[PDB]
C-alpha cells in the first residue's frame, strides 16, 4: 500500500 | 473423509489428496480474455479461459496473473481458479472434505483473513487450516534442526529452527524473485537484434531460460574465455521456424543473485543473507547449523548452484568448522510432500478450526489458533 | 585563549566555546557516497558529503555511521568529521586553543588511546582531557549527591555518587539503545502494508517516532480500549504526497524498555536496574538516594515517562520512604552544559595534559592522569 | 580547426558548424531511381538522385528510405548521403575537421560499430564521438534535472536525469512513430472515395497532415458535435487542380497516441509510460520531477498538445502535488542546439577518440570510451 | 541395610553408599526452563530439565541455582533434585535405608528444620542425622587435633579442635566465595573487547578459570615483568571457533583472597583470619596448632597456594616456632570421605533419630540431639 | 583562674568547668578516615573527622577507637582529640588554667607517665593532677564509708573505704566490659537471619541494646514462659525502613554478668567478687559495709538491676545482718560530679604539681606526689 | 533480426 | 532477611 | 571483538 | 604486652 508497487 | 492439500504459489498451482507421494494437478495460474472481434456465428464462444486451455490459444488473448508477490491483488480472478480445481480438473464435492492452505511468512494481515470468509461462507467447507512454507520443508527431510532456503517465484526467505523451537528474531525476507530474472533476460537480448515485447511473447523467453542457463563457479575468467574462444555458443529455434544463436548471456543472467546492483536494487545477496542469519543467533547452536543447510526452492534447479555455495561461505566462516549443503533431487514438490505428512498425522486432529468457532468470534479467530 | 568543548555521541555532534549557555553546531554524523553514474560534464562533483549537505541529497547516496555502540569502528571516516568542525562549520585554528572530550564508562582501552595520537600528532593541539558522561550531569543541577540515568542513542547506564565519592562496584551498563527502537518500529508496520527497506528510507521512519509516540501508564486496558474504540488513531503524510494512518503502534513501541523480551534480549528492564543499583550500595546512604533521581537522556523526551517511574519503584521500595524523580525541561543539552562549567573553573587548571608529558611517557599516560 | 555537428534522424538530415545558433543544411534523406525508358539522346542523364533534386522529379522515380526505425538497413545508400553533405551541399575537406554524431538509446551493437570504420578508413577523419539524443535536450534548456520526451519520426522514448546522475533502470522505449501516423491517415480517407497508393502519392498525404490536424481536449463530445453540425469541415486543393473536403478525420488521426489499439499494437500510451517511469524511481526525488517536464520532439508541434498532458497526469498524481509541462517554441532544432554547446566546451577536449586509439584496439574501442 | 551419605553443597551434588572410597553421582544442581516458542508437533517435550541434561542444551533454557550462600532459597526446586537422585541417577527405595546430611556452621535455625519434615513426612525414611562440614575433614586425615579451612563455593570458614574438644568462641566465618571470583573475572575482560552477559554465557567463563589461573608468590614485580616481556601470554578457543588471548589477568583474579578491597567488601583476608583465630585461643595449646594446618576446600586447587601460606604467617608468628601446612592430593572429596567412616562406625549406632522421636516432640527435636 | 575538669573514659568524653553541676561537652571518641575515591573537584575535603561530625557520615568512613581497655594504644589519635576539646568544642586558652585528669586503678606505669610530657611540653599548662575513679564517687554521695562499684565501658572494679582509710589488699579488678556485651548480642541475632558485620553496622546494634533490654529476676521460668506464650515479643525499625522482631534475646544478653561462661572467660561473677572483697577485710568493720553499697556505673542503667543484687547476697550473708544497695538516679555523671568538688576545695591547694617541680626531677615525679 | 521487421 | 541479600 | 557484533 | 591483647 506504500513504495512497492504490490503493497 | 480424507483431507485436501492445496498449494497456490505465484505461477504454478499444485493439489492432490492426503496420504500420497505425488500431486495430480499441475497447471499455471493465468486468466486470459480476447481482444479482437468475432465474425463467424456458428461457433460456441466463451468470455475467458482459465487453465491450460488459455495457454494453448495465446495468439489472441491477453494474459494476466492474480498474485504478484505473494499478495492477492484481484479477488474476482481468484474465485475462478478455485472453482476450476474443485470441479473441473479434480472432481470432488467441497462440503465432504477438510482443506489445508499455505502462505508466506511476513505478508500483511488482511491477506490471510479475507480467505477465511471464502472457505466458509461461499464454500460450505469445514475444518480449514493455514501453515507456513518453511516448516513444511523439514518434514520432507525428516530432520529436526537446520536452516531452510526457499525461493521459487514470489519471494526468497529463510527460517532457522533448532530442536523444534523457532527463533522469530532471525527471519530474513528478500523480494528478489523468479519473474525478475525473466524480465532482465529480455532486456539483454536487444544487444544482438532480438525484440520480444508483448505479454504473449514473454512465455517463449521463459522457455529459453529453463533449457540453457548455468551458474559459473568463477566470473572474471569466464568473461575472458568466451570473449576469445567461440566454444559455449549454442542455438535454439522458435515456433516461427527461425534460428536464434545465444552466447555470453547464458551465465550472465543468474549472476544477479550474487550482485543485485545490476537491476538497481541495493541489497546484500543470497549468501550474505544466510551468513547474517546465523550470526544473529546464539553462540552455542551455531555448530549444528553449519552442517544442516537444506535447500528446496523451485529456482534452485540451475546446474552448478550447489558447488557455488560451498565456496562462498568458507571465505566467511572461521577456518576450523565444517560446512555442508544438502540438496535432494526431488526438491521441487517438497512443499507439497510435507503437507501430506501433517494431514495424515494423529496428534494433529485437535488443531482444526470447526465451523462453530467461526460463528462465535468471527474472522479474527485465525490470529489466535494458528501460527 | 579559550578552551573548546566537543561532544561526539552516537548520532548528533555538538560543539561550542567555553563559558556559554548553548552550543553553536548541531548536525548528525553521517558519511555518504554516490552509487549511480555521472553523465553531465560541466558540473562540479565531489566524492563524498559529510555534514547537513549529505542529508539534503539522500536520494542518491548510501549513508553510513562511524560509531555503533560507543565504539569507533572506522577511523578514516572519523578524521573527516573532526576536520569538518574545526574549519568549515566552526572557524578556528587548532593550535590556539585547548580541547575537552567525553566518553562512555566501560568501553575498552584502545578506544581512549588511539584518540590521543590524533589530538597530538596530526593536530598540533596542546592540553587535552577526557571526561565521563555521568559526572557532567550533576554540574548542570548544581547538587552533590544523587544517582543519574543517561541513555541517548548509544547505551544506557547509571552511576551513583555520594558527597563527591563515587562507588565503582555499583555501575550498571545496558546495551539497549535508541536506534534499536527505530528498527523495531519498521518491523511492526508491515502488518498493515507499509514497507521501508533502504538506508535512505530509515530517516523518515525516525521522524514518525519523534512526533507521535507516548508511554502509557497502563498496558492491559490500553490493548482493550484501542481494540474497541477508534479514538487515538491519527494520520501523517510523507514526501511522496500520500497519507499514512497509524493506530495501536504508538505506545506499543516504547514498551520494550520495560519488557526487553520483545526483541529477544534477555535482561531485566530499565526500572529493576535502578533498583538493584541502590541495593548493592550501603545501608546508611540509601535514604538520600531515593530523593534524588536526576534523569537527562536524549531518549527521555517521551511524554508520560516521569509519572511511569513514580508508579513502578513504589511497588519495590518499603512503604515508609519517599521517592522523587527530577526532570528539568532542558535535559537534552545537559551533558554540554556541565562541560562549560568545568572548563572555566579555576581549580581545574592543574589537570591538563601538556605536550611535554606525551614526549616523556607516550600514549599510555592517559590511564594514569585522568579517571 | 572547428568541429562539425551532424544529426541524421529518420527523415530530415541536419548539419552545420560548431558555435552557431542555426544549421545550414536541411533536406530529406531519399534515394530515387528511374523506372521508365529513355528515348531522347542529347540530354545528360544520371542513374540516381539524392538531395532535394529527387523531390522535384517524383513523377518518374521510385523513392526509398535507408533508415527504418533508427537502424541502418542499407549501407550503400548511406555512403551516397554522407558524400553529398561533405562536398556538394556543404563545402569542406573531411580531413581538416573533427565530427560529432548522435544515436538512439537501445539500438543494437553493430549499428554504432560499422559506422566507426567508415569515419576512419574510407574517410580519413580524426576525432569522432557518439552521443545520445536525450542528454542533448537539457543543454538547450540549461537546467540540470528533469525528464525529457523526444519522439520525432523514428521512435519515442524518455530518460530521467537527476543532478547529473542518470538512472539506467528507468528508460522506456516505444516503437510508435511518426510515419505510422501517415500510414493510418491514408487508410481512413477511403471512406469518402479518395485513394492514394504509390510511393510518390505518399508525400502529398504527409503535407495534408502538417497543415490541418489538431489534438482535441475531449473525445466523446467531439464525435457528437461534428456529427450534428457542419462547422469544422474544411477544404484543400492538390496539384491536379481539384478540391478535397475533409471533416471528422482532423482530430481522429492523432488520437492513436493515447489509444494504440486502433493500429492493433497492444501497449499503454504516451501518458502512462511517463507515469510509470517516475514510479520506478525513488521516493525522495519524485517532487523535483513533477515540476520539470521538457518536451522537444519534432512530432510535438500539433496544436493543443500541451493542455492535454496537463489534464491527464493530474488524474494519476496525488491531489497535493504540482505538475508543469515546459514547451519552448523552437523545440524542433533543440537536438542540434545542444550539440553546438558541447563541441565548443573547454572541459570536453579530453573526450575525443584519436586515430592512434583505433590502431591499438580496433572497432571495439567505442564500447569503452563513450557512453 | 546400608546407610546413605548425601552431600549437597552450592554447585556440585555428591552421593554414594556407605563403606566406600569414592562416590557415584557427581553433577551440578541447576534447574532450567525454556523461553522460546514450540512449533514442531511430533516431538516429545518437557517443561524442565534437572541433571546433566540441562547442561547439554543451554542454548535455549534459563538456568537457575536454588542455593545462594548455603541457604535454601526456593524449596520447590529442591524437591525436584532430591527426587532425581533417589530414583533416576541412583536406584534405591527411600524407605529401606537411613540417610546422613551435612550443613554449614552458622546458618539460621529454620534451614535445618524445614528439612526434617521433608525427610519424614513426604519421604517415609527412618533414621536421619545432620553433621557439620568441618569435623568431617579430620576423619579423612585420621588425626585428633588441628585447625581446618574449607571454602568450596558457598562460604569459607575455620574451626579449631584440640583433643576432641571444640572451642565455640573461636569460629570465624567469611562470606567471600567461589562464584564471586567468577563474577569479577567477567568484569575485567571488557578491557580488551570481550563481553559475556547471559546466564548461559557464565559457564564458559568458569571453564577458563579452572584451566589457566595461578597464585603468584609475589605481586609487585609480577606487574612489572608482564608489562615489559610478553612471556606468560597464552591463548584459548571457544565453541564458536574463534581465538581468545589472555595475559595479565591470570594471577590478578585470585589476588582478591588476600586483598578484598577490589570488590569493595571491607574485611581482613584469608591469612589474618587464620592468625586471629589462634590468638583468641589459650596460651598452652598454640604450639600444637602451628604444626597442624589441614586444608581441604574445593577452591584450594590453584597451583602455588601452599607456598604462599608458608610465607605469610611467618611474618606474623614469633621467630622461634615452626609452621606446617598440610595438603593431601585428593582434598576435593574429603568431606564425603569422612562421611563414609562415621556411618559404618560401631559406637555411632545410638545417635540416630528414630521415627517415634519425631511423633513425641516434633520438628524441634533436632536442636537437642545433634550438635 | 578556674580549673578544668576532664574525664576521658572508653567511649564518651566529658568535660566542663569547675564549680558547676553539669558538663558542657559530651561526645564519643572516634577517629574516622575515608576509603572510596574522590571525583568531584569543587568541594572542600578533609582527611579525617573527629567529633560528632564523624558520626553523621558513617556510610563512607572507617571508624576507630584509641582506648581499648583503659590503655592508650595509639598516641597520635589521642592528640587530635585533646586538641579538639580545648579549641573547637570548648573555647579556652590552655596556658590560663590548671587541669585535672582521671585514670583506672591497676593500669601499668607508662600509661600515667607519657601523659605528663604532653600536658607540660607540647601544651604549656601549669598545675596538673591525676586522680582515681573510685574515690570520686563518694564525694557525690557525701559519705565517708562504704564500698563502690563502677563499670562503665572499659573495666569493672570495686574499692572498699572505711573512715578515710583505704585498704590496698582488697581491690578487685575484672576485665568484663560494656563493649563485650555489644559483641555477644550481634552473634545471637544470626539465629533468625539478621547479619551485621562492619564497623559501621556496629552502632545500630548498640542502639538496640539501650532501648529494649532488661535483667530478669529469675532465669529458669523465663525460658519456659517465653517459649510458650508470645507476650514479650516486640519490634523495632532501622534506617533502611524495614521491621525487626526481637523476642527471647532481651534478657538473655545481660545474663553474662552473672555467668561469664557464655563468652568462655572463666571467672566468678559480679556478685561473688563483691562478697569476696568484704571477706578479705577485717571482722569488726564488716557491719558498716553491708549497709553501704553505692553503685555508679554507666552500665548500671538496666531496669531491674537493683532488686537482683538484693536477692543474691542474702543467700551468702548470715541470717541476722542487713543489706542495702544505694542507687541515685543521676548515677551516670557522678564521676564528673566529684571532680567538681575537689577542684574548688580550699585545703586541696597544696596538692598541685608546679612546672618547676618537673624541671627538677622529670616525669618520674608523678609516682611520688599523687596516689 | 527476429519479429519486428527492421531487427 | 536483612542487609545480605540471601538472608 | 567477541559475541556483540561491534566488540 | 603479654596474653591480653591490649597489654
Ligand atoms: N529448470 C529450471 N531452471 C530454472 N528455473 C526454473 C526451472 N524450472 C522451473 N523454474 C522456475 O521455477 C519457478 C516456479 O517454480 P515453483 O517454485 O514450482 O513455483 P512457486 O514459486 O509458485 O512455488 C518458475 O518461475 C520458473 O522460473
Ligand atoms: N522528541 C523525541 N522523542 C523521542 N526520542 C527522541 C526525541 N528527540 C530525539 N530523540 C532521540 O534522541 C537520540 C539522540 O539524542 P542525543 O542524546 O541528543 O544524542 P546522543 O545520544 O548522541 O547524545 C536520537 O536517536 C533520537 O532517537
Ligand atoms: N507541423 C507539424 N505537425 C505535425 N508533425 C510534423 C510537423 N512538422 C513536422 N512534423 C513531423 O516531424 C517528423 C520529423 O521531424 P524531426 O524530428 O525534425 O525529424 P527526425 O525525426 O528525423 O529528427 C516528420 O515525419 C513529420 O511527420
Ligand atoms: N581446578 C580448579 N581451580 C579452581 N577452582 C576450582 C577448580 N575445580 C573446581 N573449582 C571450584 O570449586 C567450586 C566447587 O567445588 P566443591 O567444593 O567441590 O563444591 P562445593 O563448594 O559445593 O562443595 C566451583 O565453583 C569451582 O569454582
Ligand atoms: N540505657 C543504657 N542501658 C545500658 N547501657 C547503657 C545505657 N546507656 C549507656 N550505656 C552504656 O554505657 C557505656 C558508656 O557509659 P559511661 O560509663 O558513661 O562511659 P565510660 O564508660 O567511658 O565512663 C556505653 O558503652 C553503653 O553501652
Amino acid at each position: 500500500x506504500a513504495t512497492c508497487p504490490a503493497w | 473423509t480424507t483431507a485436501l492439500v492445496c498449494d497456490n504459489g505465484s505461477g504454478l498451482v499444485k493439489a492432490g489428496f492426503a496420504g500420497d507421494d505425488a500431486p495430480r494437478a499441475v497447471f499455471p495460474s493465468i486468466v486470459g480474455r480476447p481482444r479482437h472481434q468475432g465474425v463467424m456465428v456458428g461457433m460456441g464462444q466463451k468470455d475467458s479461459y482459465v487453465g491450460d486451455e488459455a495457454q494453448s490459444k495465446r495468439g489472441i488473448l491477453t494474459l494476466k496473473y492474480p498474485i504478484e508477490h505473494g499478495i492477492i491483488t484481484n479477488w474476482d480472478d481468484m474465485e475462478k481458479i478455485w472453482h476450476h480445481t474443485f470441479y473441473n480438473e479434480l472432481r470432488v464435492a467441497p462440503e465432504e472434505h477438510p482443506t489445508l492452505l499455505t502462505e508466506a511468512p511476513l505478508n500483511p494481515k488482511a491477506n490471510r483473513e479475507k480467505m477465511t470468509q471464502i472457505m466458509f461462507e461461499t464454500f460450505n467447507v469445514p475444518a480449514m487450516y493455514v501453515a507456513i512454507q518453511a516448516v513444511l520443508s523439514l518434514y520432507a527431510s525428516g530432520r529436526t534442526t537446520g536452516i531452510v532456503l526457499d525461493s521459487g517465484d514470489g519471494v526468497t526467505h529463510n527460517v532457522p529452527i533448532y530442536e523444534g523451537y523457532a527463533l522469530p528474531h532471525a527471519i530474513m525476507r528478500l523480494d528478489l524473485a523468479g519473474r525478475d530474472l525473466t524480465d532482465y533476460l529480455m532486456k539483454i537480448l536487444t544487444e544482438r537484434g532480438y525484440s520480444f515485447v508483448t505479454t504473449a511473447e514473454r512465455e517463449i523467453v521463459r522457455d529459453i531460460k529453463e533449457k540453457l542457463c548455468y551458474v559459473a563457479l568463477d566470473f572474471e575468467n569466464e568473461m575472458a574465455t568466451a570473449a576469445s574462444s567461440s566454444s559455449l555458443e549454442k542455438s535454439y529455434e522458435l515456433p516461427d521456424g527461425q534460428v536464434i544463436t545465444i552466447g555470453n548471456e547464458r551465465f550472465r543472467c543468474p549472476e544477479t543473485l550474487f550482485q543485485p546492483s545490476f537491476i538497481g536494487m541495493e541489497s546484500a545477496g543470497i549468501h550474505e543473507t544466510t551468513y547474517n542469519s546465523i550470526m544473529k543467533c546464539d553462540i552455542d547452536i551455531r555448530k549444528d547449523l553449519y552442517a544442516n543447510n537444506v535447500m528446496s526452492g523451485g529456482t534452485t534447479m540451475y546446474p552448478g548452484i550447489a558447488d557455488r555455495m560451498q565456496k562462498e561461505i568458507t571465505a566467511l566462516a572461521p577456518s576450523t568448522m565444517k560446512i555442508k549443503i544438502i540438496a535432494p533431487p526431488e526438491r521441487k514438490y517438497s512443499v507439497w510432500i510435507g503437507g501430506s505428512i501433517l494431514a495424515s498425522l494423529s496428534t494433529f486432529q485437535q488443531m482444526w478450526i470447526t465451523k462453530q468457532e467461526y460463528d462465535e468470534a468471527g474472522p479474527s479467530i485465525v490470529h489466535r489458533k494458528c501460527f
